[PDB]
């Protein structure tokens, strides 16, 4: 009888990251971008959804 | 004893504003390339240097001095250091925090005496001997006055062999060492058995013979003449020393050519 594929993606014990750098990568700590808003006593405000 | 405190702590500002400014020689293009985090954590240093607190350092510049001369043993500079710090962390003030500074910049400089202490052995060689020579009999022995030449050769020996040549006063009897090893310990209150032959022409216990053999090298035409025994022996001991040098080089040569062997037809 006809098929309507469903499809999922279990993942357990792993915390989705979103590393915050540019080439969303990992080239160190004090990651690229971060390094910018260093000295500059600047201030901001996220608001993810 | 200070740079050992410098080279145990304190990881400059001229060398920092000489590199950020790019005024070095080898690789001027060094500070420019670092991540823009470092270049903003080394520019705000040679623009407004951060103060320091030097106490520990120069206090560690005093401990490393004590334990190198000999007070506070090597294994106690963890109680001495804390005690000194806490004392100087109580009564501190421009008073003490300076009185240190002088102590630390003088103890490393007033080390010349210490150097002298080990360059004429004027710690246990001449102060002791020039004490023992004051315990000798009067300086007018009956027989001869070759006495003084011998007693001066003794001082010259002690002054020109810094190796150790310590002069103990191991109780009533002052005894001459020939080296820290001490395998020629001759008793120097037991040559009041030379205030006998000081002037004549088997009564010498080798102890006296040991002293003669010990100084002989440093005698020339001094103890002199055929002043008996004391004269010759000194000359014969010097002759034997020369022959011993000869035989020493000979034996090294004859054992480098190749077992008793040489030891027989050398001795």
């Amino acid at each position: 009888v006809p098929s309507l594929t469903q499809k999922k993606f279990l993942c357990d014990r792993t915390m989705w990251r979103i590393p915050f750098s540019s080439n969303f990568m990992s080239m160190g700590a004090l990651t690229d971008l971060g390094q910018n808003m260093l000295y500059a006593n600047s201030a901001h405000a996220l608001d993810m959804t | 004893p200070a740079m050992l405190a410098a080279l145990q702590s304190q990881p400059d500002w001229a060398a920092a504003m000489d590199r950020i400014l790019a005024l070095t020689t080898r690789n001027p293009e060094a500070f420019r390339q670092q991540p823009q985090a470092n270049r903003f954590s080394a520019i705000l240093e040679a623009v407004v240097p951060s103060r320091t607190n030097p106490t520990h350092e120069k206090v560690l510049a005093i401990v490393n001095a004590l334990t190198e001369s000999k007070a506070i043993r090597k294994d106690e500079a963890g109680l001495i250091y804390n005690a000194l710090l806490e004392r100087v962390a109580r009564y501190n003030s421009t008073n003490v925090q300076a009185n240190l500074d002088r102590l630390t910049t003088d103890v490393r400089e007033a080390v010349a005496q210490r150097e002298r202490f080990m360059h004429d052995t004027n710690l246990g060689s001449q102060v002791a001997l020039n004490a023992f020579l004051s315990t000798l009999p009067a300086n007018v022995p009956r027989g001869q006055e070759d006495y003084v030449s011998f007693i001066s050769a003794l001082r010259l020996l002690v002054a020109e062999v810094p190796q150790s040549e310590v002069y103990q006063s191991g109780p009533d009897y002052f005894f001459q060492t020939s080296r820290q090893g001490l395998q020629t310990v001759n008793l120097t209150q037991a040559f009041k058995n030379l205030q006998g032959m000081w002037g004549v022409r088997s009564l010498l216990t080798p102890n006296t013979r040991l002293l003669l053999l010990l100084i002989a090298p440093f005698t020339n035409s001094s103890t002199i003449s055929r002043d008996s025994y004391l004269g010759h022996l000194i000359t014969l001991y010097r002759e034997a020393i020369g022959q011993t040098q000869v035989d020493e080089q000979t034996f090294q040569e004859i054992t480098s050519v190749s077992d008793t062997g040489s030891l027989e037809a050398t001795l």
